[PDB]
């Protein structure tokens, strides 16, 4: 009758059309029949038989296909039909890097199989676990699956694990690949499927021991390209004008607009809606609906982007505009897009090795990203892609390809997270794109020195507790230990201020004015108490009365950095309350307030101490000849100083310095 | 309106 891991495409197709739903035993709805008719035309259904032949004689396979081929919403169904999980109490997990994609695809698959969402097919996001004991298919964020692996190393509850959007090369995806390549050895019945959108995936095959590859033939129409003849100063106004022009003159077909973030998206939505209403009023053009799309949208708002374009009423075509943000690129596909507007800027994560801070900064996209954005333009008819930059910029300004997130993030937090999963041979761990051995060794050494990893290399309670926080383990350990010195709140503030980009702007011109503005806050003991003073003066009601933006601009302060610092401080306070960690403070008027703060601060930065040379300073670690930075507030000789940042120029410098008495070290 | 464009290259069909 039905054989596990031995079915065929014909048997599955025949069982699909049966009047009885195999997974639940209820009656099929006509909606399911119509959806099946619509979705049977996708490219993957043609190769279904080849995929079945491949999935039975191998454990790991690579399935590469152009976006829109129907991989995330179809392949899991093929696996379900070939596996019959409900007869063995096992599930199938598909990992989506993006939360919005996971939720939307889960809802779509629930609709397709004619089963209520949350019963058979569900999703699992952080703080949102929409699933039950009857779930057979689960769409989960890669972070959530990593957490589950942390709880259950062997993943004994899953029979098949599908890694979607493997070309994004996020950190969680890389760790998951590295872990599964080894987990497969223990479990003979586990079956992996790596799915990618790049039609060239030779290196994936090489990494997975020459795993078989299956390619979906390209089905994208030609798309013309357009550029501007000069550089664009303001790209948001240019994007608005381009969208309005496209709606006014071009033919019928929806528009896709890529922007940076939530606030920009909302402002663009409002502006475009107002301009469209004015255009309809004055020129009598067709209606133009607007839908936003970003990470935090609720599902009832996410589902709106798929609604059909409004019917025309002015004798000209109606249109639908989706103001997306690097989610329409490859995560999900919208049917009906013919025109694409590509400002060229996207929000990317960057890491600063010297300060050890991760920030989300708007930077230009790579050539691959621009090519994918253009390709999104044509899938139904020959489309057009309008780029808001010069062709010379595209051919010279952009970078060939972006780097994997493993090389663009702290390598110590990554090690501390890997140790949670139970890995032992970190140096011999097989990463997709290994970092240089020097940095890995340095990270391991630093972690051992902080007591996060004991001499045996195993995790310790302090290590786990520090891992819970979103900070560099040094600052996390200092935060945990600060409660003993009766100055916990001050250290919390200082850590929050130190975990963000520099809050001072020091241009070449007006430098003396900036120095005076800093000295307004400066305390003649170190540059660390200065950050505390700046934060205290930032939230003072006097500043709010004066005007927060004006006050920040006048005093040469970075408002964005201080807002980020306040957000991080609130998050840290919440997290500290969560784990029941002692918090306290010393009265301001007490003479030992600064003594307490410096005592707690020296116990955390003991790894970075410099001594005043006889004669400017010599570091205790690595014995580097350095000079206090000119932008400093040190008052006295400061025989022993604590430095946070290292500045490399013709003459070495140390920045953010503060004094400390020898007895405290 | 207010933006003018210059035609560029064409991406051939992948069929
Ligand atoms: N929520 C939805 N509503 C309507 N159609 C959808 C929805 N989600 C996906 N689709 C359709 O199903 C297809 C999904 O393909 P997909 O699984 O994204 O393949 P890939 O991930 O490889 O691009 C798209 O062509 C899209 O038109
Ligand atoms: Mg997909």
């Amino acid at each position: 009758g039905l054989q596990r891991h031995h079915t065929s495409a014909e048997e599955a197709q025949k069982l699909e059309d049966g009047k009885i739903n195999p997974f639940t035993g209820r009656e099929f709805t006509p909606k399911y029949v119509d959806i099946l008719k619509i979705r049977r035309e996708l490219p993957v259904h043609a190769q279904r038989d080849e995929f079945l032949k491949l999935y039975q004689n191998n454990q790991i396979m690579v399935f590469v296909g152009e976006t829109g081929s129907g991989k995330t919403t179809q392949i899991p169904q093929f696996v379900l039909f070939d596996e019959m999980p409900h007869l063995e109490n096992t599930q199938v997990a598909c990992t989506q890097p993006r939360r919005v994609a996971a939720m939307s695809v889960a809802q779509r698959v629930a609709e397709e199989m004619d089963v209520k969402l949350g019963e058979e097919v569900g999703y699992s996001i952080r703080f949102e676990n929409k699933t039950s004991n009857k779930t057979i298919l689960k769409y989960m964020t890669d972070g959530m699956l990593l957490r589950e692996a942390m709880e259950d190393h062997d993943l004994s509850r899953y029979s098949c694990i599908i890694l979607d959007e493997a070309h994004e090369r996020t950190l969680a995806t890389d760790i998951l690949m590295g872990l599964l390549k080894q987990v497969v050895k223990r479990r003979p019945d586990l079956k992996i499927i790596i799915m990618s959108a790049t039609l060239d995936a030779e290196k994936f095959q090489r990494y997975f021991n020459d795993a078989p590859l299956l390619a979906v033939p390209g089905r994208t129409y030609p798309v013309e390209l357009y550029y501007t003849p000069e550089f664009q100063r303001d790209y948001l106004d240019s994007a608005i004008r381009t969208v309005l022009q496209i709606h006014a003159t071009e033919e019928a077909g929806d528009i896709l607009l890529f922007l940076t973030g939530e606030d920009e998206i909302e402002d663009a939505v409002r502006k475009i809606s107002l301009e469209g209403d004015q255009l309809v009023r004055e020129e009598g053009c067709g209606p133009l609906s607007v839908y936003p799309l970003y990470g935090s949208l609720p599902p009832h708002q996410q589902q709106r982007i798929f609604e059909p374009a409004p019917e025309s009423h002015n004798g000209r075509p109606g249109r639908k505009v989706v103001i997306s943000t690097n989610i329409a690129e490859t995560s999900l596909t919208i049917d009906g897009i013919v025109y694409v507007v590509d400002p060229g800027f996207s929000k990317q994560k960057v890491y600063n090795p010297r300060i050890r801070v991760e920030s989300l900064l708007v930077s230009p996209i790579s050539k691959a990203s621009a090519q994918q954005r253009a390709g999104r333009a044509g899938r139904t008819r020959p489309g057009k892609c309008f780029r808001l930059y010069t062709e010379e910029a595209f051919q010279k300004e952009l970078i060939e390809q972006s780097y994997p997130e493993i090389l663009r993030s702290n390598l110590s937090s990554t090690v501390l997270e890997l140790k949670k999963l139970g890995i032992d041979d970190l140096v011999h761990f097989d990463f997709m794109d290994p970092p240089a051995p020097e940095t890995m060794m340095r990270a391991l050494e630093e972690l051992n020195y902080l007591a996060c990893l004991d001499d045996e290399g195993n995790l310790t309670p302090l290590g786990r507790l520090a891992s819970q926080f979103p900070l560099d383990p040094m600052l996390a350990v200092m935060l945990i230990g600060s409660f003993e010195f009766q100055c916990s709140q001050e250290i919390l503030t200082i850590v929050a201020m130190l975990s963000v980009p520099n809050v001072f702007i020091r241009p070449t011109k007006d430098k003396k004015r900036a120095d005076d503005a800093k000295n307004i806050f400066a305390h003649p003991d170190g540059d660390h108490i200065t950050l505390l003073n700046v934060y205290h003066a930032f939230k003072s009601d006097e500043a709010y009365e004066y005007g927060i933006h004006k006050w920040c601009r006048d005093h040469y302060l970075n408002y964005r950095s201080l807002s980020a610092a306040d957000n991080i401080r609130s998050q840290l306070e919440r997290l500290m309350n969560r784990y029941n960690l002692e918090l306290n403070t010393t009265d301001y008027e007490s003479p030992k307030y600064f003594d307490n703060i410096r005592k707690a601060l020296a116990s955390g930065f003991f790894m970075q101490v410099a001594k005043k040379r006889s004669g400017g300073y010599i570091t205790v670690k690595d014995n580097q000849d350095v000079l206090i930075h000119p932008s400093t507030v040190l008052g006295h000789d400061a025989e022993w100083v604590i430095y946070n940042e290292f500045v490399l120029t013709s003459k070495n410098y140390i920045r953010t310095v503060t004094s400390v008495r020898p007895e405290w070290l | 309106w207010g933006i003018h464009f210059v035609k560029g290259e064409v991406l051939a069909s992948t069929w």
